């Protein structure tokens, strides 16, 4: 559940506060949106567990 | 001197039946801090959002 | 008098005034579900339910 | 101690807690009976109640 | 008076024509002016009494103005104004039979009404029941960085043993410190 | 010397020496968790803690 909170799911990086500062507001909304969807589904694996 | 749980209005014209529903932009918190000016003085106080009560009897308060 | 319309318990709109005259309540949902098959056996017979 | 020789034995040579990854979590290790209560969090987010 | 007084740029014409505690609350929202009635017969002279006194609307009209004051009161005169601010929070909102409210919880004040709001119930049971998650806001701010990498040599500049005459001045080429 | 800032196990960035002078240590994790609501039962009073 640690290592997985460090995947890039689909985005630029898996660290928050650096696609903030290279990118612009409307696309820094799906590359949010996109590890939030990678790590909603990897906690809910780890529940599910 | 204290909104002691006034000032719930009607978010919305949706009609409701039996239930517990939760409203986000319902405001007025219960039991706030008024400024009653009981003396009538014209003051110009702030807004974004107000509590207008009177009291007066034959609609003193009127404009 | 104000209410326009009314949603129901699930967050669907249940009711609603009727414009044009004789304000009353409205839809309702209708006939919906899993049709299930009964079979006695393919061996047995080619009746179905 | 309060307990025996047996129990003693098994909180012994079980009681590995996975040197090396112990710190993967927060928890407030210890006993108020020692004074000492230390309490140790994490920037993960993961709790050991 | 304030009626009469100019009428240079005039718009939205809409006139509708046809103790006491009458309470009023306006909300101005993306260019929405919602305004809220009721009425309650009361018989003290102190404050707002006790009670809930749901309001009704009766006016929406827009008007595209982000007001921002509230004045002119009438006159010739007991006459207080009882104004009080809000700030957005959340409520639950009870629905007895008919659709009338008659009972609220302000999920703001106790934690007690936080659980309420959290369970969806008015009557809790007994126990420990996980409502929300508290975080520690930060006050300060701390910013640290390499102090100097390539002091400037003006201490050479300005304390000298001597310096020129006027007419014979010397200038310099202080760069890349 | 030439380690500059340290990451935790958790890929977490622990510590970093201070640029400016007096270089020491760096950030540790704030308080934070679930807050629960320990009620006697609303029928029996009105307490809360």
């Amino acid at each position: 559940l640690v290592k997985q909170l460090s995947s890039n799911f689909g985005a630029i990086s898996s660290v928050l506060n650096d696609i903030l500062s290279r990118l612009d507001p409307p696309e820094a909304e799906v590359q949010i949106d996109r590890l939030i969807t990678g790590r909603l589904q990897s906690l809910q694996t780890y529940v599910t567990q | 001197h204290t909104s002691s749980m006034r000032g719930v209005y009607y978010p919305d014209e949706i009609f409701r039946s039996d239930t517990l529903y939760l409203t986000q932009d319902l405001f007025l918190p219960f039991y706030s801090n008024v400024t009653g000016f009981h003396t009538g003085n014209p003051v110009i106080p702030f807004k974004d959002g107000i509590y207008f009560a009177a009291t007066e009897k034959s609609n003193v308060v009127r404009g | 008098p104000f209410q326009q319309f009314g949603r129901d318990v699930s967050d669907f709109t249940d009711s609603v005034r009727d414009p044009k005259t004789s304000e009353i309540l409205d839809i309702s949902p209708c006939a919906f579900g899993g049709v299930s098959v009964i079979t006695p056996g393919t061996n047995a017979s080619s009746e179905v339910a | 101690t309060k307990r025996s020789f047996i129990e003693d034995l098994l909180f012994n040579k079980v009681t590995l807690a996975d040197a090396g990854f112990m710190k993967q979590y927060g928890e407030c290790l210890g006993d108020i009976n020692a004074r000492d209560l230390i309490c140790a969090q994490k920037f993960n987010g993961l709790t050991v109640l | 008076t304030m009626i009469f007084d100019n009428a240079f740029n005039c718009t939205f014409e809409y006139i509708s024509d046809a103790k006491h505690l009458r309470e009023f609350v306006f909300k101005n929202k993306d260019g929405f002016l919602y305004v809220y009635k009721g009425y309650q017969p009361i018989d003290v002279v102190r404050d707002l009494p006790s009670g809930f006194n749901t309001l009704k609307p009766i006016f929406k009209l827009p008007l595209g103005i982000n007001i921002t004051n509230f004045r002119a009161i009438l006159t010739a005169f007991a006459a207080a104004y009882f104004v009080g601010y809000l700030k957005p929070t959340t409520f639950m909102l009870k629905y007895d039979e008919n659709g009338t409210i008659t009972d609220a919880v302000d999920c703001s004040q106790n934690p007690l009404a936080e659980l309420k709001c959290s369970v969806k119930s008015f009557e809790i049971d007994k126990g420990i029941y996980q409502t929300s998650n508290f975080r520690v806001v930060p006050s300060g701010d701390v910013v640290r960085f390499p102090n100097i990498t390539n002091l400037c040599p003006f201490g050479e500049v300005f304390n000298a043993t001597k310096f020129p005459s006027v007419y014979a001045w010397e200038r310099k080429k202080i760069s890349n410190c």
